């Protein structure tokens, strides 16, 4: 009766702010900001001494469909956290007011639609990381895709039709095979669960051919080599919020799903088959970080940059070693900071000022925007993997973990520091230097909100870069929960 | 209590005038509502999959059949709530969508013909009931006589239904020739080993299956669906499909059938690639009928298909019903109206529908995502529970081609949205008259079932467990 | 005699807001260059150069990495070490 | 003609296949023609009244299968309603 | 074990079948058409179908039996090589080389995906959940496919995975013990 | 079973291979039902039962009402047009 009364009051407050105020930009900010105050107090009461799942709730049980349940028979949808599951929630919740802010003075046409869609595809990726069944992980692994389709189609820049079709099609096409491999282990085990499946072994001939259905499902989501067709051409026509929340949140989900789904029940099917993961991760690092060099568009470069770092990260997960797991987690938490800041630089600030994203118009940004050329350089040099930034801690530990498992593939894959410097510094010194361009009237300096976003996304890299241990208190069980070296 | 309605209303419609037809249909609608409300306690008769054979080894009453028997009345209330009720109160909307005098008679004669198949045990009840419902489709099609396409469509449907009726009667006669009995339980699992029955039982299956749109013979049905008026075709696309598919699924005469597996694959191929380059909306919509009626020969190959079937049928019937009612709403906002019987013909015509109203496109978006299996929707678990039975019983290439068919099909489901959320140049600022209240409340309810049926998914599984096992 | 009703009064659609002045002079050559580069795939064809690149980077290079990765699988064990001890396993 | 000359052969031979229960596919066909054997007709004196054929049809349509006659009423009903549903043009 | 195939016998059977399929398809093409046609244009305006039905039917089963004989086993790869030969026949109708290479790769991959699952459009009756031992094991039984246990034997996982990476025949701590 | 199969197959090919009028379709459809009866009634005789004759006396009626319905469908088709075409509907 009490928690019903809270909802009946809050929906009424929402109704009256809809009535008097026109936009709900302010109430969406207020709600998404209170999500921080909630999740940090959840972090305070988090017991770090237990591998255990602390905060558990079932929705949609038989005996109580609309709400919570305490029964001895459970067929609802489980939810909970530990450690691993919690670092990515904390990555999420301090980013969604920044994408909700990110289009503040921008939209001007059906703003109530847009901010509803952005907040909704942020809440769905909160509950992605809360989920505990294979189906409750999966029923929110594609509740994003409708709202992503409509957020790209309406509000996309130009040629947003094709990008919206790609973000439905490729993700769905790789996702149905994940559904196959979930169906097979839900008719063999009769349990969808993230708690018990350490206990259940499978035949190697069974475990072999259900690892395919999940691996070529995460090959699409973190785009590996026969995929990443779609990644740059969903970025290059996205709006501003749906590019930040794509590249900071949707990509790290399959980094989370290769940990949560694959590694602890596919334990014996991987050690036969990690040296296909090393093939695919290396020739995404070698190939996709080499096609960055020849790119006329400016958002497409930061798209392929996201591909190259996510290809470094999944040869730290698939190392079956102890440094690589933590290195890939700190990659996922630091790339999700440094990368949406770059999308604020490319289609955030510069497309708001000049509305065309070809590189060839853009030189001499220093003479009339000095305190943007600083954010060009320190944020680029944060993307390359200069130390003290939190990207290098992740790149270093993941290249080290991938050097344990197979040292020749690690020695070849170490060249990524060079290959990630080449295109990023080539872009940085084209934009930063030269005479201020002919085509370009002088527009405003970078404004107070587009500094307030940036300094948050820069301090949050620098704190991880000075101390990567500020989140070892969470992760030290999940460094061990995934090793099978007997 | 169908025939208590039919015998009464036929005398009632014989004497009423042409103006009274709307209020006659309103009466029959409310009658069917109260037959569903005051008489739906007959679920208690079965409690452990208890089956009754009634009228002397002639009808068969079990709980699968009770659920289909309840489903058909529910969708008939939604269909009859269309002809009863005005869409708008305008000159156009009276001269469009006029119900004929004998239409309400032929609906309930068709429901008698459709119910006496799902409840059927004997072959002679099968044959008399496929004949009763085939006549009713011959005459529901042709009742709009002053239409060129509708008369050509009824005459085509006549001869094709006639060939498949004689093929069924030949199979029934042939099974009688090899075994004295007519009932299907004279099989009782010892015949089929020691007896070559595969050819008879497939020809009995294929006789009904080709009446529905099994894909070597899919070309005639698409033509009939595109040629009838847009309100005959929601009924004559729903009813014969679900009636005979729950027949063929209740009585599993073709297990491991290679002919059925080929034609299942061929259906999933040619439906999903036939709907790709098509500009007419009832076409696109009828091939969406074809692929989804080809997730059906699959379950027909199975044994023990009564969770997957029933869940997917009520999924499909709600989704079907809702998207036809969406384009029946969409005809007010379009700029061009041809062809009085069939007012919207092209999917190019419903452009810019979001700038006219946004919530009809919100409705259209949830139904078109429910067709393509999007996971928080009710249409997802239908494909999920087909796949928990296809893979359960060894059909692995069937599963891969099922997936590829779903992906190729989503490409022409999403064309409806690609058209409907675009800039139009001529937005509506004020409509003077508003759409009928109950006829939009029905679509709102059919949405909220689709978007919130995963709430009650778990209750349904427990209920199911009690009442079919 | 079939016309949408007289009770509509439908008007024009604006997107609303402020006409921002042109901060960029678009260059027709650069615009058609970029429109040619982004939609490059609609006009791509197979030639000898295209086939040579596709033979190397799709077939030969994954096969070379496959040979190196599946042969040199559990060879090296550089954890401690000494002098004269085995550096490999096989 | 070259489709008819295939379909004659195939449809006739296949329509003579299913009267047999072997599993050879040549002994199935050759049981359709291999029947030149004369059935022997005995006299049994068990029947006392001339229940001919039409009496037994009237006993089975009316007791054992009364529902088929009673659904049949609805079919003939429909055969009366249908031509008046179409060919009238009321008012 | 296995039995080698008569390549010539299976090929000439399939040649007769492809002949019959070409004849019935040309008979279908005559009648399902328009314009002036007679008895002789069965093979004049035939569209070249009898060459399709003949050449595919020879090449698939000849390459299939030859590949199954020189590999001396039966798996899904033989369907891959045979579907590559079928794509070579179907690719030669369009007289272009990159088309042809694409037909050979993609039809061969589709036929290999068909062959790997079981080379059946229907199911296998046995060896699937409804007709196969499933669930846990009851005692120290050999864990078959479809079954789960709680702890596999180490001597089995060392035979399957190897003796390299991290996996060893003795766990690492009791291998380093004080006596 | 010869006379029934022959009426069925030849009536079927007389249905399939016409292009000249509409009534040959109707009468070939009617002789197919005759051909089914000719097989059913002899299986009634040779097995010594009425139940094939039960299905016979039912399918007589269904062939009747079939003709009544379908010729009203044709008069629907003819009212709106002028003359039923040679090639078909
Ligand atoms: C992942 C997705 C995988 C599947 C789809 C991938 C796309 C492949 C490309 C297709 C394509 O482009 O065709 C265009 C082509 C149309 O030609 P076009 O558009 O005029 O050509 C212009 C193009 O630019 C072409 O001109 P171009 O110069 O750019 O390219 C030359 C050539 C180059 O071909 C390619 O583009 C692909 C080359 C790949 C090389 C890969 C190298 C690295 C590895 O283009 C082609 O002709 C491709 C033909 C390939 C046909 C493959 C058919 C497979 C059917 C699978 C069904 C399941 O389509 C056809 O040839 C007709 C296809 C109709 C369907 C045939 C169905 C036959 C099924 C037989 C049975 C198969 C097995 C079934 C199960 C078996 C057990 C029962
Ligand atoms: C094995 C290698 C065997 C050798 C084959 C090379 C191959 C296949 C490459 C596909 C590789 C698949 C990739 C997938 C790999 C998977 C692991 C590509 O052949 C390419 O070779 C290039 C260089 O020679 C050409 O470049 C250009 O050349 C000039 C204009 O030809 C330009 O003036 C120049 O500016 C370009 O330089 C291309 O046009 C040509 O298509 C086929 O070569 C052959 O194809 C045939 C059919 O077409 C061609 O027939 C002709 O073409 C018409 C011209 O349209 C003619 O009018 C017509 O008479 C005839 O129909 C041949 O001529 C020949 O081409
Ligand atoms: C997610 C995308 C990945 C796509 C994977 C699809 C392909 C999966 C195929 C693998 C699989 C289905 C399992 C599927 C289950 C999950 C499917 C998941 C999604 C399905 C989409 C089909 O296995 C087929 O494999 C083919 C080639 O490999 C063979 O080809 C053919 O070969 C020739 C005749 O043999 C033909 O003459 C030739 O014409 C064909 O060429 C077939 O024989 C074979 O049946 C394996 O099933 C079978 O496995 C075997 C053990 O091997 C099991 O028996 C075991 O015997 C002892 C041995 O220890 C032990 O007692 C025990 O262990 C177990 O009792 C069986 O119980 C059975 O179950
Ligand atoms: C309308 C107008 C009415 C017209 C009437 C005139 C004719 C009517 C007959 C046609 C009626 C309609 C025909 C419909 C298609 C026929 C259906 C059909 O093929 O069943 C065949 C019978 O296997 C013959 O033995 C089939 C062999 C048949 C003999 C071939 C013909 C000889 C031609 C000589 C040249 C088999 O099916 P099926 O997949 O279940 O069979 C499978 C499969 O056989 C096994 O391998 C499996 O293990 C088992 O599970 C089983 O299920
Ligand atoms: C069957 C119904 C459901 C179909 C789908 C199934 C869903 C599962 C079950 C649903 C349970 C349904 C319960 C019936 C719900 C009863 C109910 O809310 O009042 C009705 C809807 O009344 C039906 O529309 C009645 C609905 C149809 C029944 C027709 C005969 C009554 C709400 O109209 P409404 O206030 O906006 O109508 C207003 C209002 O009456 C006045 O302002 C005006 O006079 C009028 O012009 C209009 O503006
Ligand atoms: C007061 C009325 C006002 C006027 C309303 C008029 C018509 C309302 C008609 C339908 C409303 C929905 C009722 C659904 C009943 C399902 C029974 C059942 O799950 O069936 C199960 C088995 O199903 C199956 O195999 C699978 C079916 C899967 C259904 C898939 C869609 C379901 C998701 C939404 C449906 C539930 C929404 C609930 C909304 C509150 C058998 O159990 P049963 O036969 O004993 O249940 C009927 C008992 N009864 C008659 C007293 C109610
Ligand atoms: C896009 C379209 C598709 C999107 C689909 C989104 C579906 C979301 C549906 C969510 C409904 C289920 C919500 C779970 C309930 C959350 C909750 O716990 O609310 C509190 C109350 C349960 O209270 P109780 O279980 O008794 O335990 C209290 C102990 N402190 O719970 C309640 O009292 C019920 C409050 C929720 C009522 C929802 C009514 C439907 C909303 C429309
Ligand atoms: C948590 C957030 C989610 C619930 C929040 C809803 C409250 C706010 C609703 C809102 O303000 O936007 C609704 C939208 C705007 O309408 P309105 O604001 O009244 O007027 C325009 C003023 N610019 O009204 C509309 O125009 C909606 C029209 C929708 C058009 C198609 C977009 C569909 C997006 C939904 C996805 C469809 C399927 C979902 C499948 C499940 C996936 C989760
Ligand atoms: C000893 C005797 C040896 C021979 C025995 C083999 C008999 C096989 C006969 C196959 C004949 C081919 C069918 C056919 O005739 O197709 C032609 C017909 C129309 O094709 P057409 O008009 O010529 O071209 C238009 C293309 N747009 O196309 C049609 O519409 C006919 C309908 C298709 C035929 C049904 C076959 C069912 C199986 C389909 C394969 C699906 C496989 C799924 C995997
Ligand atoms: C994009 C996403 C869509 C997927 C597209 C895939 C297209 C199809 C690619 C070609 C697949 C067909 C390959 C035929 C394999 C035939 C075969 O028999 O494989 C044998 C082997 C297991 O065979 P086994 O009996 O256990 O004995 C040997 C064990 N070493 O098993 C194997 O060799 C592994 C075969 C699977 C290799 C993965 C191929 C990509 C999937």
């Amino acid at each position: 009766m009490f928690l019903t009364s809270i909802l009946l009051s809050s929906l009424y407050l929402f109704n009256r702010i809809l009535a008097w105020q026109g936009n709900v930009k302010h109430f969406y900010l207020f709600a998404s900001n209170l999500l921080l105050l909630f999740i940090v107090v959840l972090y305070i009461n988090f017991n770090t001494f237990s591998n255990s799942f602390q905060f558990n709730f079932e929705l949609f049980n038989s005996l109580n469909p609309f709400g919570l349940s305490n029964s001895d028979i459970s067929n609802g949808l489980l939810f909970g956290i530990d450690g691993l599951s919690l670092t990515f929630i904390l990555l999420t919740v301090l980013l969604i007011p920044l994408t909700l802010l990110g289009n503040w003075y921008n939209i001007n046409f059906n703003s109530n639609l847009y901010y509803t869609l952005v907040l909704a595809i942020g809440l769905v990726i909160l509950l992605n990381f809360w989920a505990l069944d294979y189906i409750s992980f999966y029923i929110l692994f594609e509740a994003t895709l409708p709202l992503l389709f409509i957020l790209i189609h309406i509000y996309g820049s130009s040629d947003s039709e094709r990008a919206s079709f790609y973000v439905l099609m490729f993700t769905l096409s790789g996702s149905l095979f994940m559904l196959l491999s979930i169906v097979v282990i839900s008719i063999v085990l009769n349990t969808t669960n993230f708690i018990n499946h350490n206990l259940f072994v499978l035949s190697l001939d069974l475990q072999t051919i259900i690892w395919l259905g999940l691996f070529i499902a995460i090959m699409v989501k973190t785009p590996l080599f026969p995929i990443h067709v779609w990644l740059p051409v969903v970025h290059s026509e996205s709006p501003l919020a749906g590019s930040m929340i794509l590249a900071g949140l949707i990509l790290k989900l399959a980094l989370y799903a290769i940990l949560r789904l694959l590694l602890p029940l596919l334990c014996e099917a991987q050690i036969l088959y990690t040296p296909m993961i090393y093939i695919i991760s290396l020739l995404t690092i070698i190939l996709t970080s080499l096609a960055t060099l020849r790119q006329i568009d400016l958002k497409v470069i930061i798209a392929y940059s996201s591909i190259s770092h996510m290809g470094i990260a999944i040869l730290g997960v698939c190392s079956n070693t102890s440094l690589g797991i933590y290195g890939s987690i700190v990659l996922g938490v630091a790339h999700g900071f440094v990368s949406p800041a770059l999308f604020l630089i490319v289609g955030g600030i510069l497309y708001d000022r000049y509305h065309i994203r070809i590189v060839n118009y853009y030189k001499g940004l220093t003479t009339y925007m000095p305190q943007l050329a600083t954010y060009i350089i320190i944020l680029s040099f944060a993307n390359i993997g200069t130390p003290l930034t939190g990207n290098f801690t992740g790149e270093f530990l993941s290249l080290q973990g991938g050097f344990i498992r197979n040292p020749i593939i690690g020695g070849i894959s170490c060249i990524s520091v060079l290959l990630a410097a080449i295109y990023q510094l080539k872009l940085t010194n084209k934009l930063t230097g030269g005479i201020s361009s002919i085509y370009m009237h002088r527009t405003n300096d970078v404004t107070i909100r587009e500094k307030f976003i940036m300094n948050i996304l820069i301090i949050s890299t620098l704190i991880i870069g000075i101390c990567p241990q500020i989140m070892y208190n969470l992760l030290y069980w999940t460094v061990n929960n995934y090793i099978y070296i007997i | 209590m169908l025939i208590l309605a039919i015998i009464s209303l036929i005398t009632f419609v014989s004497m009423s005038k042409l103006s009274d037809n709307r209020a006659i249909i309103r009466l029959i609608n409310i009658y069917l509502i109260l037959v569903l409300v005051l008489d739906s306690f007959l679920y208690l008769l079965f409690l452990n999959n208890q089956t009754y054979t009634v009228m002397g080894e002639l009808l068969i009453f079990n709980s699968f059949t009770f659920y289909i028997d309840m489903l058909i009345y529910f969708i008939m209330i939604v269909i009859s709530s269309l002809y009863g009720y005005n869409l708008y109160n305008n000159n156009l909307y009276k001269t469009l969508f006029e119900p004929k005098k004998e239409l309400i008679i032929l609906f309930l004669i068709n429901i008698l013909g459709a119910l006496l198949i799902v409840h059927s045990n004997d072959f002679i009840t099968l044959f008399v009931a496929i004949e009763l419902q085939s006549y009713s489709i011959y005459l529901i099609t042709a009742i709009y006589n002053s239409s060129y396409k509708a008369s050509k469509a009824s005459m085509l449907y006549f001869f094709m239904g006639g060939i498949l009726s004689i093929l069924i009667a030949y199979s029934i006669n042939t099974y009688y020739s090899v075994l004295n009995s007519y009932t299907l339980h004279s099989l009782d699992s010892l015949i089929i080993n020691t007896l070559d029955l595969n050819l008879i039982l497939i020809a009995l299956s294929l006789g009904l299956l080709f009446k529905i749109g099994i894909a070597p013979l899919h070309k005639w049905l698409i033509s009939i669906y595109e040629n009838t008026p847009i309100l005959i075709t929601i009924y004559i696309s729903l009813i014969p499909k679900i009636s005979i598919l729950s027949y063929l699924v209740l009585s599993n005469i073709s297990i491991n059938s290679l002919v059925i597996s080929i034609l299942a694959i061929l259906t999933l191929l040619v439906g999903s690639v036939g709907g790709l380059l098509q500009i007419k909306i009832k076409r696109l919509l009828a091939f969406s009928g074809l692929t989804n009626a080809g997730y059906m020969m699959l379950l027909l190959l199975l044994n023990n298909n009564e969770f997957s079937y029933l869940y997917y049928i009520t999924q499909y019937s709600i989704s079907h019903l809702a998207i036809f009612m969406i384009i029946i709403f969409s005809i007010y906002y379009i700029n061009y109206i041809n062809n009085q019987y069939n007012p919207i013909i092209y999917v190019n015509q419903l452009k810019g529908l979001i700038h006219d109203n946004a919530y009809l496109v919100l409705s259209m978006a949830i139904v078109v995502f429910s067709f393509i299996g999007i996971p928080p929707l009710l249409g997802f678990f239908g494909k999920l529970n087909i796949l928990m039975s296809i893979l359960n019983n060894g059909y692995y290439f069937i599963s891969i081609v099922l997936i590829v068919a779903s992906l190729i099909s989503a490409l022409y489901y999403l064309y409806l949205l690609n058209v409907s959320i675009q800039d139009k140049n001529n937005i509506l600022i004020n409509s003077n008259e508003t759409v009928s209240s109950v006829l939009s409340y029905i679509l709102s309810s059919l949405i909220i079932l689709i978007t919130f049926g995963f709430i009650y998914n778990s209750l349904i599984i427990d209920i199911f467990n009690v009442y079919f096992n | 005699e079939l016309k949408p009703s007289s009770a509509i009064q439908r008007g024009p659609l604006n997107k609303g807001g402020w006409d921002a002045p042109h901060a960029l002079h678009n260059d027709g050559a650069i615009d058609r260059y970029a429109h040619w580069r982004t939609f490059y795939q609609e006009r791509f064809k197979y030639t000898r150069a295209t086939g040579k690149s596709t033979l190397i980077f799709l077939v030969a290079f994954p096969a070379l990495i496959g040979y190196v990765a599946y042969q040199s699988e559990g060879l090296f064990e550089f954890a401690g070490k000494r002098r004269g001890e085995s550096v490999t396993t096989r | 003609l070259p489709l008819v000359l295939i379909s004659l052969i195939v449809l006739t031979i296949s329509g003579l296949m299913i009267y047999s229960n072997d599993s050879i596919l040549i002994n199935k066909l050759l049981e359709a023609f291999g029947n030149d054997y004369n059935t022997i007709i005995t006299q049994d004196w068990f029947n006392i009244e001339n229940t001919t054929l039409l009496t037994t049809i009237g006993n089975v349509l009316l007791t054992n299968n009364a529902f088929i006659l009673l659904v049949l009423a609805i079919v003939l009903l429909l055969g009366i309603i249908g031509p008046i549903s179409i060919t009238m043009k009321h008012k | 074990h296995f039995h080698p195939y008569n390549t010539l016998g299976l090929a000439t059977q399939s040649a007769m079948v492809g002949l019959g399929a070409g004849v019935v398809a040309a008979a279908a093409r005559n009648s399902l058409a328009t314009g002036p046609r007679n008895i002789l244009t069965t093979f004049s305006k035939s569209g070249g179908v009898v060459t399709i039905f003949t050449g595919a039917s020879i090449a698939y089963v000849f390459t299939y039996c030859s590949a199954a004989n020189l590999r001396e086993r039966k798996d899904g790869w033989n369907h891959m090589w045979a579907g590559a030969a079928t794509g070579a026949v179907l690719g030669a109708r369009t007289k272009l080389v990159p088309a042809f290479i694409g037909w050979t790769v993609l039809c061969g991959a589709a036929c290999g995906l068909f062959g790997w699952t079981g080379a059946r459009f229907n199911a296998d009756r046995k060896a699937s959940l409804e007709q196969s031992p499933k669930g846990f094991v009851q005692e120290d039984a050999h864990q078959t496919f479809w079954e789960v246990v709680h702890r596999r034997p180490l001597s089995l996982t060392v035979e399957q995975l190897g003796e390299g990476r991290g996996i060893n025949a003795v766990p690492i701590a009791t291998a380093t013990e004080a006596p | 079973m010869f006379i029934g199969t022959i009426i069925l197959v030849l009536s079927f090919l007389g249905f399939v291979f016409n292009r000249r009028n509409i009534i040959l379709a109707f009468i070939c459809l009617e002789t197919m039902l005759l051909g089914i009866n000719l097989i059913l009634l002899r299986n009634s005789v040779l097995f010594d039962d009425i139940s094939g004759s039960l299905f016979a006396i039912v399918i007589i009626i269904l062939a009747g009402v079939e003709s009544a319905i379908g010729l009203s469908l044709l008069v629907s088709y003819y009212r709106l047009r002028g003359v039923i075409n040679s090639y078909g509907i």
